[PDB]
RNA sequence: GGGCGUGUGGCGUAGUCAGCGCGCUCCCUUGCAUGGGAGAGGUCUCCGGUUCGAUUCCGGACUCGUCCGCCA
RNA sequence: GGGCGUGUGGCGUAGUCGAGCGCGCUCCCUUGCAUGGGAGAGGUCUCCGGUUCGAUUCCGGACUCGUCCGCCA
RNA sequence: GGUUGCGGCCAUAUCUACCAGAAAGCACCGUUUCCCGUCCGAUCAACUGUAGUUAAGCUGGUAAGAGCCUGACCGAGUAGUGUAGUGGGUGACCAUACGCGAAACUCAGGUGCUGCAAUCU
RNA sequence: GAAGACAUUGUCAGGUGGGGAGUUUGGCUGGGGCGGCACAUCUGUUAAACGAUAACGCAGAUGUCCUAAGGGGGGCUCAUGGAGAACAGAAAUCUCCAGUAGAACAAAAGGGUAAAAGCCCCCUUGAUUUUGAUUUUCAGUGUGAAUACAAACCAUGAAAGUGUGGCCUAUCGAUCCUUUAGUCCCUCGGAAUUUGAGGCUAGAGGUGCCAGAAAAGUUACCACAGGGAUAACUGGCUUGUGGCAGUCAAGCGUUCAUAGCGACAUUGCUUUUUGAUUCUUCGAUGUCGGCUCUUCCUAUCAUACCGAAGCAGAAUUCGGUAA
RNA sequence: GUGAUUUCUGCCCAGUGCUCUGAAUGUCAAAGUGAAGAAAUUCAACCAAGCGCGGGUAAACGGCGGGAGUACUC
RNA sequence: UCGAAUUUGGGUAUAGGGGCGAAAGACUAAUCGAACCAUCUAGUAGCUGGUUCCUGCCGAAGUUUCCCUCAGGAUAGCAGAAGCUCGUAUCAGUUUUAUGAGGUAAAGCGAAUGAUUAGAGGUUCCGGGGUCGAAAUGACCUUGACCUAUUCUCAAACUUUAAAUAUGUAAGAAGUCCUUGUUACUUAAUUGAACGUGGACAUUUGAAUGAAGAGCUUUUAGUGGGCCAUUUUUGGUAAGCAGAACUGGCGAUGCGGGAUGAACCGAACGUAGAGUUAAGGUGCCGGAAUACACGCUCAUCAGACACCACAAAAGGUGUUAGU
């Protein structure tokens, strides 16, 4: 599946859950008890990857929540035209479909391709939709 | 949580024995059963088919079925407040027959001849066996077997 | 895992009765139908007042399906279904395993 | 901040090694079980006196050390460093558990009783029985009476009954006295470090011959 | 409110009141578990040997 | 008392069973602005186990920062 | 009340059993919006005993200070 | 009785170090055209039984040999244990009654037996 | 006058809507809450040598992984140690010897395995079809897992044979609904054809609280049925902890174990500490402290009479009979 | 909402609300439109408000941290 | 507090999820965190209480599995009733004989795994510290490793060995032997497999003891909180504590004894008479020897009977007997 449930309490920070349909990023936990019989429950506030919006959700604790399938893949750049980055596997396979960042990060990385060094490219999967982080040079292997 | 799987409390039950281990022998492959025939359940560890359960080990039961490489025993088993019938498949590795019924035939056919035999005289076969009866009147003799004197030693650290 | 695309298996139909070529695939569950049974009653039994009438299941456990190899004999079109253990990654793309090579 | 002995006197429990299942023990108190003149020769020392309990009980490491030093330290004072050779001889192997619990007041508010109350190591214990040598000294003749009475201050620090027995064997051998000279009178003992190897009728001649001449010197 | 969770106390008792009988034996067991290839002859073989009981005492 | 997190070169940290950046120190280049290249620098808190190999996997220990310890 | 750790020159602070630096100011030299430089003084290493050959250093005790936990319904 | 082929029980058969082996049989041994397999005719494959040798394998013997096997009134009726008592003892534990009964140790002996077929001074 | 086919009104449809309505807000548990999962399972042990056997007992593990790490066959022998060979050393590759497994077999643990069940190579899909029987848990129900066959069709090998997933013991899921495969069979009931729908047989989508409800709190404004099956007093058992007392004597005391003390050890007593437990009381035994008043205990602060001193006197310390 | 007078009411619009005469295909009902079909029907395009994007607002609910150097600075 | 945000009469308005409130959840006819009246309504309750005549016979359970199951049910077990088919057996909480199986108690560690004390002899291209050495893969001592032969002590999750007690099967007629019929199974083959025909072997017909009838079926009650004692045993310092195994009890049970007491000892019960006893006793209470015999003990806290209602370490020219 391409998303899996959880336990509020079995969550912990720097984890994916998924807040509204979104793949968000725990920055900060709180428990505190609902009475004094009663169960505590958790606050969660967390950072939507792709678009750095913060969410917070507070739950039971015995709730479950759902948790995105968040996998961190290295390509290595071919070209960056019209905001679409192209990208090689190893074993040379090629996507184009990765569209170019809008921030920063896609500014510093149009210098650093016009001024030509080899750039090493990380973009995430979550919950079928895709994106570009950051971006290193290989140090060895020019 | 309790753990009660189809192997738990086998450690010592199933291992080989000492010295022992190793392939088994061609013996208990030529050795041959037909229905009706009483065997004893002695699994064996180095055979992990047709492996009885650990509550089969040491029962002794009747074989009603032959096949290929396996045999079909009747066991009685108690549960709760009566014995039922439960019917294994065990590959002959796990099995040999019970001497104590090969004993009894033996039994049988001398008693038999002694009885075929004693029959031309009619001398009161007295086929029975009998216990261990009170041992009888004897004499005893000193013909040098003088009796000697015992007594109690006294008491020692020994250490 | 790993499954290949072509299996050679029996086939139960009516003309083979043997071990023919089978090319696999994996079983999609396609789109519920409207005007089943089951659908036309909830709908009626949801129109009106009163509600959520039927539970909804919240208590979700597993984080995994079984998978299903759909079988489909190369002579007389006939098809299989066969189920498989419980796998987080599933490929039938053939990529066999090489022993004695390098990481 | 120890509890006292009586909790743990008795055998009540199977015994409970250091081993990988337990993996965070406490080491012993005592450590050394040789003393004396321990690189002495075999026929240096031909008396040997044993206290031997009397009991069926747990003697505790903390209480052996304190006969060790006890003992050791009567005899070196009143006979000499090297008049002697005492061996402890049995070894704290079993462990102590303790499940503690909290001395503070309104300390139900946070205790939660029996539960759980599977304990932790904090000593360790030997299990002896009855008839069994705690301690065995060996010396001359000429020291018997301060062994006896050094065994006797030492018998203080031991809960339960203690005897103190002259051994009619010859040192921390297995022989008598005369069985011991009749064979040492023939060449068939051989010195070691403390001990003595003895001949046997088994074995190759060769190896019999290269040890052991002088009984072959016949 | 913890409780006894588990004992085997009187339960020997109550299986030897009108307990531990052995299960009645017959002439002719079950032929279940038996195999087929057996059975599917033997059926044949008993078919014949009542036929030559037939013609013999008829 | 119990639970959780924490230690990576000076700092930020990242990580596959020790990387850069900014610090540091040199060298080179060219302003309006600079940039580049070298090095010295890290027992990945510590100690074990596992594993071909462990920052990474586990166990134990230390430090520090938190959160609970309530009804009578 | 108990536990744990702490104690260095006028001040702060470094100490593996073989008391240094910085700050205050003593003097001299040297200077507007007042500096710098050079030689100074300064300890019973909290105290008392033992070990050593000699304890800041090791140990035991006492004093002092700082933390932590503790009464009732 | 020796040897070979196939075995059964699977150390009384194994291991260490020496010694001996008539005859026959095994064995080492000679060769690479063919079948076949290797980096390598070393193993495996094939050919010859010729050129040779008991050196080794194998078999047997030796050793106050290691191991293993058997037995003992050897330890020891000991340890342990089923049953009993308004038995002893503060207790820990221990005696007795009716029964069952070890292991280590010590000592003595032994070191393959045998089935089917073939063959041998 | 204004406005005008727009507002308004009617019916549907989307949004908003604690303003209001109805309802819910697991279990085990040395009381409940927090914690944990002992809630479905697996290995060793507790477990008392058939089997069965508990605790919030101990040491751990599971919700995976694998087209080979399945099946068949062939060849070979592993961990380690010793002795050698350029660069090359503690660890690179090669050679010999010893090597009962001290290695490896996906994972936890325990068994099993040496011309293999291990390592390497070759060929494959039996991890296939059809329904029965049996073992474990057990009500001899289900589920999971497994065993031996029958009827086919295959793989492998020269062949005997072996193979119905993983060397064995864990690795998982009902009714209803949806969907797929098969039969292309049955039905749509006035008669037909074609769509559509409904059936039969076998799978999948999942209930981990794992024989399977669809589910947030607070109440110090509170209520009812009950409970001493169950906590907060006293009392009772126990005495870890608290308090008090001994035995031994390495030392302190200038010298000197014991005038006075006394380490390392060890034997006790008490119920004026706090725990532990839950026996009595929940159709109620009034719950802090103080004031007032009586009596009892002695482990004696003072007073009486004494013994000892590191008791010259003075002051003091230790101890005895004594409440 | 705060609670006479006097004297003041600092910083923060990220969150939750509230509010825009902004900009306009992302979400996107019924009716209506188009295609396929023999029809039931299926599939698309188009698609109001509100969400989503962009601003404002603290006498709205509220909030007002760490590490170094020498109160101050980084 | 008392000249006003004053006090108050009468009239009038607001009515129950509604009113009114300078706000206390206050007031709304002694009723308010949702008034009162009637009806639905004899609302439901796994929870508390009660449940009405006698005698006779039989007579329990607090355990298995599943359940939002833990104060409740279902199911199995225990029990009663109705019997039915037969007539001494296709029996047995027992022993013997024969034959299996087990890994606890014990034992073992100069046997494997693991822990562990002490020396001895060796190994240095093969250790570290010192001293002598120009230095030296130098030397001399010392200390660590590794090997060899010893030595002391251990193991719930170690083991070569290995009990006792428990535990499976057999001790015939449904058996044994001889001969030959069937088959589509099986074999090279009337070879074998299974079931058969005909014939022979009978009261010692295949060990002991006892049988009280043996076998079979239907239906249904109550129960599903248990507790205690000896022995084995787990957690805990321990407990009249918590949790297991086998048996016997109490619950459900009176009687004699333990003064007294659910469980201990003895023994189980119709109504009476006589005799004899059990356990326990025989100075008096109190029925029964102030019996007999040999010793021991004198306590300025004697001692006096199992469960059981407590006492230890250490001492004593008290006294007695011993080595
Ligand atoms: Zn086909």
């Amino acid at each position: 599946s391409a998303t899996y449930p959880m336990q509020c309490s079995a969550l912990r920070k720097n984890g994916f859950v998924v807040i509204k349909s979104r793949p968000c990023k725990i920055v900060d936990m709180s428990t505190s008890k609902t009475g004094k019989h009663g169960h505590a429950k958790v606050h969660l506030v967390a950072i939507d990857i792709f678009t750095g919006k913060k969410l917070e959700d507070l739950s039971p604790s015995t709730h479950n929540m759902e948790v995105p399938v968040v996998k961190r893949n290295e390509y290595q750049l071919l070209d960056i035209d019209d905001g679409f980055l192209s990208l090689m596997n190893m074993d040379g396979d090629t996507k184009d479909d990765v569209k170019a960042p809008e921030g920063e990060l896609g500014d510093s990385l149009q210098t650093a391709f016009d001024e030509g060094k080899d750039l090493m490219v990380t973009i995430i999967s979550a919950m079928g939709e895709e994106a570009a982080i950051s971006f290193k040079e290989a140090a060895r292997t020019d | 949580g309790k753990s009660h799987g189809y192997r738990s409390r086998t450690r010592y039950m199933f291992q080989r024995d000492f010295r022992k281990h190793g392939a088994v022998h061609l013996s208990t492959y030529l050795k041959v059963y037909k229905v009706g025939d009483i065997v004893d359940i002695k699994a064996n560890g180095s055979i992990q088919k047709g492996m009885p359960h650990k509550f089969y080990q040491g029962k002794t039961g009747v074989v009603y079925n032959v096949t290929k490489s396996s045999v079909g025993v009747i066991i009685n088993k108690m549960v709760g407040n009566r014995y039922l019938e439960k019917r294994l498949n065990l590959r002959v590795e796990h099995i040999k027959h019970s001497k104590c019924r090969q004993e009894f035939l033996e039994r049988v056919k001398a008693n038999a001849a002694k009885r075929a035999e004693a029959k031309a005289q009619g001398v009161a076969v007295q086929l029975k066996r009998q216990p261990a009866q009170p041992r009888e009147s004897r004499i005893v003799s000193t013909e040098g077997n003088v009796p000697q004197t015992l007594a109690p030693v006294p008491y020692e650290t020994f250490i | 895992v790993n499954v290949p695309k072509t299996r050679k298996t029996y086939c139960k139909g009516k003309t083979c009765r043997k071990h023919t070529q089978h090319k696999v695939t994996q079983y999609k569950a396609g789109k519920a139908s409207l005007f089943a049974q089951g659908k036309r009653r909830y709908d009626r039994k949801q129109s009106g007042f009163g509600g959520q009438t039927k539970p909804v299941f919240h208590k979700k456990a597993k984080t995994t399906k079984k998978v299903v190899l759909r079988l489909e004999c190369v002579k007389c079109k006939t098809r299989a279904q066969l189920t498989l253990k419980r796998c987080k990654h599933f490929e039938l793309g053939g990529e066999k395993k090489q022993k004695g090579q390098a990481l | 901040a120890r509890r006292p002995a009586r909790c743990y006197r008795y055998q009540k429990n199977k015994p409970y090694p250091k081993s990988r299942y337990n993996r965070a023990v406490p080491d012993s108190k005592i450590r050394i079980y040789d003393l004396g003149k321990k690189k002495a020769t075999v026929d240096e020392f031909p008396l040997c006196v044993h206290l031997v309990s009397n009991e069926l009980e747990q003697l505790s490491s903390e209480a052996l050390e304190a006969a060790r030093i006890c003992a050791n330290k009567y005899m070196t004072t009143v006979s000499g460093r090297d008049a002697f050779h005492l061996r402890v001889r049995v070894h704290p192997f079993h462990v102590l558990r303790i499940n503690k619990m909290l001395s503070c007041a309104g300390a139900d508010r946070l205790q939660q009783g029996m539960r759980g109350a599977w304990g932790k190591p904090h000593g360790l214990a030997a299990r002896v029985d009855i008839g069994q040598i705690i301690f065995s000294v060996r010396t001359k003749d000429s020291n018997k009476d301060v062994v006896v009475e050094g065994l006797r201050r030492a018998r203080y620090k031991f809960p339960g009954q203690q005897k103190i027995i002259l051994s009619k064997k010859w040192g921390f051998t297995n022989l008598d006295r005369p069985e011991y000279l009749k064979k040492r009178e023939a060449g068939e003992v051989k010195d070691d470090g403390a001990f003595v190897k003895f001949l046997s009728k088994k074995g190759s001649l060769e190896n019999n011959i290269r040890e052991f001449p002088e009984y072959f010197a016949a | 409110a913890k409780s006894k969770n588990h004992t085997a106390h009187n339960q020997t008792r109550k299986a030897h009141r009108n307990g531990i009988k052995k299960p009645k034996t017959y002439k002719y067991p079950s032929l279940k578990g038996v195999d087929p290839k057996f059975r599917r002859n033997h059926k044949h073989a008993l078919h014949g040997t009542a036929k030559a009981l037939a013609a013999a005492k008829k």
